[PDB]
Order: structure tokens, then sequence, then C-alpha cells
RNA sequence: CCGAUAACGAACGAGACUCUGGCAUGCUAACUAGUUACGCGACCCCCGAGCGGUCGGCGUCCCCCAACUUCUUAGAGGGACAAGUGGCGUUCAGCCACCCGAGAUUGAGCAAUAACAGGUCUGUGAUGCCCUUAGAUGUCCGGGGCUGCACGCGCGCUACACUGACUGGCUCAGCGUGUGCCUACCCUACGCCGGCAGGCGCGGGUAACCCGUUGAACCCCAUUCGUGAUGGGGAUCGGGGAUUGCAAUUAUUCCCCAUGAACGAGGAAUUCCCAGUAAGUGCGGGUCAUAAGCUUGCGUUGAUUAAGUCCCUGCCCUUUGUACACACCGCC
């Protein structure tokens, strides 16, 4: 909201940097991207929000 | 109000003669400010002045009194020499004269070689307190 | 650091300036008359009391511990 | 205005000047060489304790029916540094409580009560409390 | 026939009991009136109902108080209580009702508890410590 | 004094909140201006209760601090009854001002506080609550008053009266509005 | 460049953040301008409908 | 706890309980409380006001066949129970704010399973075994030591001063405690004497009666002092005098004199805790012939600040890894 104020334009989406990340496990874990399951857990392999 | 005195010399040891009357008497060895009122009160000198006032016959008039006390009424509290034992004298010792007393009794303690006079000798305590913690010099 | 030895007995030159200095104060005591000029402070305290010979100063109210002493009441 | 009405700590100091304007009591020796409590350091200054303390024993006696010497003690008391030590409560001297007791009754300010202790005595009763009107109404201030 | 409320105010273990009378009334505790008591730095304090609610408010009032127990500044908002609590129980009881809310009003606006006792007492010691909860410290290596 | 609620000798009416914020923090009177900095209290009870005790006796139990000198109040309800006939002295008009507006520009506007960040502790600016500005000020002021006398024989009556001064007026003669300084300097390299 | 002092509180006390349990996050109303909203961490005691003050009205102070 | 729920309904711990601590002009009462205020009948001195009527007030003259419980006491009671309202909350369990008011928490004791070469044989006439057993490690008398001192650490106190130091004064308790006790022994009121320690006179006391309106310190109020290692501080010694004890040498304890130290806020660290809390402050109790710088209680004066987080330390669950199971102070 400050830069679509002083747009010169008018409305504008905006753009999206679109990154592929990209990890190692171990910086996966690290910096808690996953976690660590229980033994029935570790199976389901949904992705749940 | 008179600076005149600048300081004083009384009964062969220095003194202030700024400091309070009552205060300025105590500085010489056997005095104290329990005897040094009642040396100012028998001796009549008022006791709101400072010791860089007064005339000599006023600090004479402290030291007849202070030095001979028995006789000018001050019972015998105030005097920290009571019977001395060499004579059964009991009067008010002051200046190097208690310093030569003091020797005088760890001498004669030593000589009757009993214990008061070893612990001096020996640089301890003599009153009984133990010395385990304290006494670190 | 902080040594502050000053005299017993008011000199007559200070005296008059304490007849004189003391005029040109408001809060005053036993403090500001020892730290302005060196006076002991129970001189102070002392002169104080004579300076109240006809009110040079004026007492606002002494407090048993401080005299608390205000200018001369001028206007 | 009794010795309630007026403000009880510029009582003692008119009772003092009572007694001294009176010139008569019984001081006596032990006076001017007073420890006045093992108590406390150091000898009093107003070098007249006993012309202001007897006014306040005597006052004292006023306020409550009864009071002995050992009373007296008590209630002139304070702390105690026997040092390095802390302080502890040590009883005034009684020398002097007594004999301020003893003096006032030579003026008779005072008697021995019934049932043991001193009171105070109508007379007494009296020149107390006479200057409380004279202390009220010394001014107001 | 007059008035004869006797009411109490307590602080801590100070339990002072007031009591009201119709007269003239110039107010007092034990049996001096309220200029001394003298902690006096506080005066004002004790004064308070009476400055609050107007002089005429105890002028058809002798007020009484009396005070055991406690200590030198609890006995005063015991005594303060007290008076007000008193001087409360007055205009309810036998007067009306509108002044006694008038008055509960200009208290309670500003309580400092007068008519509110101060529930609090003080705790317990505990073995090891000082004090209720502080502790005798600890060695360790 | 039955018309309106004085303060021994003092009027507590014609006084205002000279910064909004400290405003309905700073009670010198709801309606409530006590007579007396002696009170029973029990403001530490609750949190925001605290605030609503009088910033007057509210100081007076932050001057009866320091080892030999804690519980009494009765003292320094003197020193501060005390010092305010010192203040009107000087100024003029209600020293209340001089206390209030003192407070006010005594404590900050933002403060420095201490995150962990992680090793080398890189403090943060945060803003406050009308808390450890209000306090800071009120001991680095008492704080200050008590340090100026030790050794000189100042009146702690007139050493505080000094700084209530110093910090109404943004005078950077006192301790308080010399340290009010510095946690807003820290704060600025910071960010 | 800019300067000045704004002093607005957060309608909403939001959070207790910091390392020790100091911060309280709060989302903050400019005051000065009632359309700006920022997001920065206090560090006394605050709550809903009390004013605060920042030095700077910008840094927007994030996760600490 | 509810709920999701291969579980359903139970048991110990927590909780409930006990003691305690606070609202109870609500009740039952109380000369071993208080009393209260009377009625005030007085003495009563001008104690004080006031010409005098009248009044303010301590004390008493009480007693009582006043009257009563206003505070005191201790019995029965009640209450306080997230009880109401407004938020927040899966709109459950609850949490938060406010009302009336003690707002749901005043503080301990009690405290499971299961542990631990924790400590205790020197608390036990509880004691296994072992030693020792007359010259006795059986029991003691006298003395001595347990106290000793170049150093090291541990809990305390007092200071460093003037928001204070010593000099007048005023004046507010609580929990206790007390004799006359299992073998010889107190609590102490009031007279003189002495400065004081104290001494010497005499009085009440199975005590809510006597100590004892427990008459305190801080505290509070009245003067000195002037920031001087000074009047703080107050050690170490000189000398007297009391007291306990048959006896204090190995200063017993106390007093009276006399000397008169380091410390001007503490280097590296680290415990304590949120409301009547920390701190100061005496005071009891315990310890006691003598006696406490010890603790445990008690008020009293009474603050600052957190009201949250797991950042350090250490604890709980869950998931997980684990070559550890004398458990990481491990294994290798």
């Amino acid at each position: 909201r400050d830069i679509s104020e002083a747009s010169v334009f008018d409305a504008y989406v905006l753009p999206k940097l679109y990154v592929k990340l990209h990890y190692c496990v171990s910086c996966a874990i690290h910096s808690k991207v996953v976690r660590n399951r229980s033994r029935e857990a570790r199976k389901d392999r949904t992705p749940p929000p | 109000p008179e600076k005149f005195q600048h300081i004083l010399r009384v009964l062969n040891t220095n003194i202030d003669g700024r400091r309070k009357i009552a205060f300025a008497i105590t500085a010489i060895k056997g005095v104290g400010r329990r005897y040094a009122h009642v040396v100012l009160r028998k001796a009549d000198i008022d006791l709101t002045k400072r010791a860089g006032e007064l005339t000599e016959d006023e600090v004479e008039r402290v030291i007849t009194i202070m030095q001979n006390p028995r006789q000018y009424k001050i019972p015998d509290w105030f005097l920290n020499r009571q019977k001395d034992v060499k004579d059964g004298k009991y009067s008010q010792v002051l200046a190097n004269g208690l310093d030569n007393k003091l020797r005088e009794d760890l001498e004669r303690l030593k000589k009757i070689r009993a214990h008061r006079g070893l612990r001096h000798f020996w640089g301890l305590r003599v009153r009984g307190q133990h010395t385990k913690t304290t006494g670190r010099r | 650091r902080d040594k502050l030895n000053n005299l017993v007995l008011f000199d007559k030159a200070t005296y008059d300036k304490l007849c004189k200095e003391v005029p040109n104060y408001k809060l005053i005591t036993p403090a500001v008359v020892s730290e302005r000029l060196k006076i002991r402070g129970s001189l102070a305290r002392a002169a104080l009391q004579e300076l109240l010979s006809k009110g040079l100063i004026k007492l606002v109210s002494k407090h048993r511990a401080q005299v608390i002493y205000t200018r001369n009441t001028k206007g | 205005v009794t010795v309630k009405d007026v403000n009880q700590q510029e009582f003692v100091r008119a009772l003092a000047a009572f007694l001294k304007k009176s010139g008569k009591l019984k001081v006596p020796e032990w006076v001017d060489t007073v420890k006045l409590a093992k108590h406390k350091e150091l000898a009093p200054y107003d070098e007249n304790w006993f012309y202001t303390r007897a006014a306040s024993t005597a006052r004292h006696l006023y306020l409550r029916g009864g009071a002995g010497v050992g009373s007296m003690t008590k209630i002139y008391g304070g702390r105690q540094r026997n040092g390095v030590m802390p302080s502890h409560f040590s009883r005034g001297s009684k020398s002097v409580a007594r004999r301020v007791l003893q003096a006032l009754e030579g003026l008779k300010m005072v008697e021995k009560d019934q049932d043991g202790g001193r009171k105070l005595t109508p007379q007494g009763q009296r020149d107390l409390d006479r200057i409380a009107g004279q202390v009220a109404a010394a001014n107001k201030k | 026939p007059l008035q004869s409320v006797q009411v109490f105010g307590r602080k801590k273990t100070a339990t002072a009991v007031a009591h009201c009378k119709r007269g003239n009334g110039l107010i007092k505790v034990n049996g001096r009136p309220l200029e001394m008591i003298e902690p006096r730095t506080l005066q004002y304090k004790l004064l308070e109902p009476v400055l609050l609610l107007g002089k005429e408010r105890f002028a058809g009032v002798d007020i009484r108080v009396r005070v055991k127990g406690g200590g030198h500044v609890a006995q005063i908002y015991a005594i303060r209580q007290s008076i007000s609590k008193a001087l409360v129980a007055y205009y309810q009881k036998y007067v009306d009702e509108a002044s006694k809310k008038e008055i509960k009003d200009i208290l309670i606006q500003y309580d400092r508890t007068l008519l509110v006792a101060d529930p609090r007492r003080c705790e317990s010691k505990k073995f090891g410590g000082p004090g209720a909860r502080a502790r005798y410290q600890k060695s360790y290596r | 004094t039955p018309d309106i609620k004085l303060f021994g000798k003092w009027s507590t009416d014609d006084v205002q909140i000279n910064d909004i914020s400290l405003q309905d923090y700073i009670a010198v009177k709801e309606k409530y201006a006590k007579y007396l900095p002696h009170s029973a209290g029990r403001y530490a009870a609750k949190r925001f209760r605290k605030a609503q005790c009088p910033i007057v006796e509210r100081l007076t139990n932050s001057m009866m601090m320091h080892g030999r000198n804690n519980g009494k109040k009765l003292m320094t309800v003197r020193i501060v009854k005390h010092a305010f006939e010192i203040i009107h002295l000087l100024t003029g008009e209600n020293p209340l001002q001089v206390l209030v507006n003192a407070i006010i520009n005594s404590g900050p506007r933002e403060d420095s506080t201490r995150i962990g960040r992680a090793g080398t502790v890189r403090r943060q600016a945060v803003d406050v609550s009308p808390l450890r500005r209000v306090n800071q000020a009120i001991w680095l002021l008492c704080t200050g008053a008590r340090e100026a006398a030790f050794r000189n024989i100042k009146t702690i009556a007139e050493c505080l009266a000094d700084e209530l001064i110093n910090a109404a007026k943004g005078s950077s003669n006192s301790y308080a509005i010399k340290k009010k300084d510095e946690l807003e300097r820290v704060a600025k390299s910071n960010r | 460049r800019v300067q000045p002092i704004k002093l607005a509180r957060v309608t909403k006390v939001l959070g207790r953040t910091g390392s020790q349990g100091q911060c309280t996050q709060v989302r903050v109303e400019f005051m000065d301008d009632t359309s700006r909203s920022i997001i920065r961490n206090v560090k006394g005691p605050v709550r809903e409908g009390d004013v605060l003050t920042l030095l700077e009205s910008e840094r927007e102070a994030r996760r600490l």
C-alpha cells in the first residue's frame, strides 16, 4: 500500500518471484521445512494446510 | 568570630584548635569523650566553643584537673588507672605514661611467666577468642 | 576527590558578603552557605540564626531537621 | 486544656522552666558525672535534664494512675549497640528516675500511692497543668 | 435523647473504636483532639473525613475515639476509618439516608479504605527463611 | 477545602497532563487529587491499577528505597511535601506542574530492548508503554537526587527540587534528563 | 530526510515475543494519520486503548 | 477436564480435607476479657475549659443487686461460591474484563507408585554380626582438649553514614513465656542503697487474675554535627568493679572506666522473590545455673519491580533417534 500510492500507474497487479527452492534433507530438517514423524505417520504422504 | 588561635598545642601532644572543645581533649592518650566533658564540666569551661579559643588559664585549668582529677570532685569511674598494683594508687594516667604503664603490666605478666604475657610476646589474642579464622595479618 | 575544608568562623570581609551576599539568594540552607561560601556548616547553622537579627532572610518553615530558608521578602 | 490538650512536647519545655524558675526541687551531685542510662553513649548536653525529666516523669504520672521506678526505667529506653552485636533494649537508670520521683516528692508534686508505685498528688496535679493553661494561652501558634 | 453510635475501623491489629455522641462536637482520639497525635506528616490524613464532608458535618457530633494495638501509622487509618464509619452510621440510623449516601459517596469516591476494612494481614514465617518467603542463602560449592 | 480537595497547602486543580499517552497513566487527579502522599495502597495487586496511584505518592515510595531506609514512608513523605515547597519559590505556579511536566519529559519517547540476537546482542528499538519510561525516569531522578546528596549536605527536598525543575524544563542539567537522552541515543545507534 | 513524532496505540495487543518475554507485539494506528497501520515491538506493559511513541515511522519492527 | 475416542466404566496421587489467615453493630455468652458506654451516683483536684452554670479530659471510688457485648475472648453460624453482566474462547472445558464485594488464587500440613550403600548404629532398653572386656573402650575425678593458628572455604552480624550520626523528648503488640518443674530448683510486680553491673528491701503469680493499658525499635517527634575514616565505625588490648557458678586460668556472662582498628559500597562469581511480598526493626520462644551473632515465631515499619517467557539452569508430558540399561558423571 506504500507502493500502490506512489505508483505512477493506476491499479497495477505487481509481479511475483517464482523461485524453485530445493533443499538437501539436512537443511530441510535443520531449517524446519519438514519435521520428523511417528512410525504410522511416516507413511501418510498427503500435503495438509 | 576570632580566628586567632589557629590550632593549639597541649600537654606535650599536638591538638587542633578548630575542633570543638570537648572533642579536642579527646585526642590525648588516656582520655576519651566520656572523661573529656567531665573535665570541662568541673573546670566550668563553656562547652560550646573551639580549642582554638580560650585563654592559657582555661587550658591549664584543664590540665590541673585532668592530670589531678579526684581532688575536683571527679569520682572513680573516670579514673582509667584503678588500684594500679604498684602501690594501691588509683588516679588517671595520660600521655605516653599509659604506654609506659601498659608496657610495665605486659612486662610484669611476661616476667611472671604467666599466660597473658606469653600471648603478647608471641603476638596472638590474649582474650580467648578462636584465631582459626580471624587474626590474619 | 571531593575534599572541602573550610574555616570555622567567617572572616570580617567574608561576613560582609554573608551580610551582603546572603540577600542575593533564595533557596538557602546550611548547605548553600557552606558550598557557595567556605563556612564549616555548624557556623553556617549558627550564622543563619544570627541572620535573623532582623530577618535579613526569611524562614519558610524550620523542619526539625532542615531550616528551609528563603529570599529576603522583597516585592 | 489538660496535659493532652496542650501539644505535649512543648509541655515539658515550660514545666522544665517552672521548676528552674521556682529555684527548688533538690538537684544533687552524681549529676555532672551521670551517664543517664548504660544505654546511652554519652552524657547529655542540656546540662539540666532532671528539671526537664522530672517534668516528663511528673506529667507521665498525670497520664498514668501509678508508676514504679521499674516503670520509669522501662519507659526511658532506646536501642543499645553492644556494637558489632545487634541492638537490644536496656532499661533506663533507676537511681535517676528514683531521685526524680523522690525529688518531685520534696515539692510534693507526687506521693507514694497505695498498692505500690508513685502517682501525683492534687497539689502537684496543679503545678503541672496550671502551666498547660499558660502553654496553650502562651499563644496560639 | 442524643446519639450514641459506636463504630470501629481496623488496620493490621489496630482496633480503633470511635464513638459519636450529639453535642457541640469537636472530635478527639483517646483524650486529645485531631490537631495532635503527631505522626504529624499524616495529620490531614485523619482530618480528611472532616475536610471532605464539611466542618458543619460533625457540628452536632462529639466523637471520641480510643486506640489500642497495632502501630504508630496503622493506628491512624484505624482512627480515620473509625470516624468515617461512625459518622456514616450516625446519619444512617436515626438521621436520614440521603446525607448518609452523600457522605458514603464523598468518601468512597476516594476510599483510602475509609469505610472498607483493608482485608490484608501479615504472612507467617516458614522454616528455612528469615521472613515468609525469602530463604537462608544457599551454600553451593 | 470542603469546596475543593487541595493538598496540605496546594492546588491540584489547574493542573494538566501536557502530553497525551501519559494522560490516563498520570493520576494527578481523576477527580482524585489526594491530599497526602501516605496512602494505605494496594496498587501492586493487579497490573494496570499501578498507574491509578498518584504520581506524587508513587514518587515518595520510589524515594524510600536503598538498604538503610526501606519502608520509611513517614520519612520521605516529608521530603516530598517538603520538596515541593521549594519549587513554587523558584518557578511559581503549582509545583505539581513541575512534577508532572518533569515525568513527561524526564522519561523518553522510545527505548532500547534486549533481544537475544544469537550471540552479539543487538538491542532493538521499541516504543514503550508509559511505564519503563515513567519508572526509569522516576528512579533516575530519585537516584540522581540521591547520588548528588551523599557527600554534599544537600537536602533531599532541595536535591530532588533541582531535578524536578531540571527535568520539568528540558534543562539537560539533571540525572533523569541525562539518561532519557542516552536510552534514546543507544536506540538511535541500533536504528 | 523524515523525522516526525507520531503517537499511536495498537487496537489489539497481539503477542508477547522477544527472547526473554519482553516485547509485546503491537499493531498501532498512526494517530497522526488514521489510515496508516504499523507493526512494532513495545517493551513496557501495554493494553488495548493506551498512546505509544516510535522514533522512526517506517521500520515496522519484524519477528525478533 | 471435555472431546475427539478399540474403549467403557474404576482406584491411588493432585483435587476434596485439616489447621490457618483475613467480611461478619447477624447469635450465645462471659468479674480468669473487656469492659462499654453509661447511670454516670461519685473523689476529685483547676487535671484542665470556663465569672459561674456547663464542659474536655486522664486518674481513680468504686463497688455493684447498671448494662452490655461497640472492640477482647471463644463457641455455634453464615459467607465466597468464576456466584452476576460484557467480551474472548471448537462458542464445550474454560480464559479475560467489569458489578455487587474477601472476585473465581491469604499461607502451611497432610503428600502416591517407586526409588536412592543419601543420612542416621552417637535420638532410641531398636539392634545384626564383629571387636573390647578388669590394666578393662565397663563408670568416672582432675586436669586438659574439643576454642588451639603461616593459610582455605561455609552459613551470620556491623559498618561504611547525614533520607544520616550522637543530644532532649512521645508513644503504638504478639506469639509466647513464666514459680513453686522426676530430685532442686522460676516468673517477677513495688521499697531503699549504688553510677552500673547490680545491690540490698520487701509484694502477686496452675496464671485471660501477677509480671502485665506486656508502656519498643525502628519508628515518631525535640536539640548537636557538618561531610572529617569524623561523633560512623566501632575491632584489638590497659586497667578496675559486679553476677553465675564449689571453680571462669582457657578475656564464662555482665557492668564501669581506658586503648581505640579495617571498612568511604566491595575484584572473579552467584540466591530471593510478586502483596501485606523484599528490606529494616525489635520483641518472644527454642537453646539457658550461667548465658547468646544460632535458629522458629511474632508483629511493627513497610518499598521498588515481573504478572511473562523459556533466553540460561533444571522439571513435566508427547513424537523420535539411540552400539547408552553402573543409563552420557555412558558407551567407545
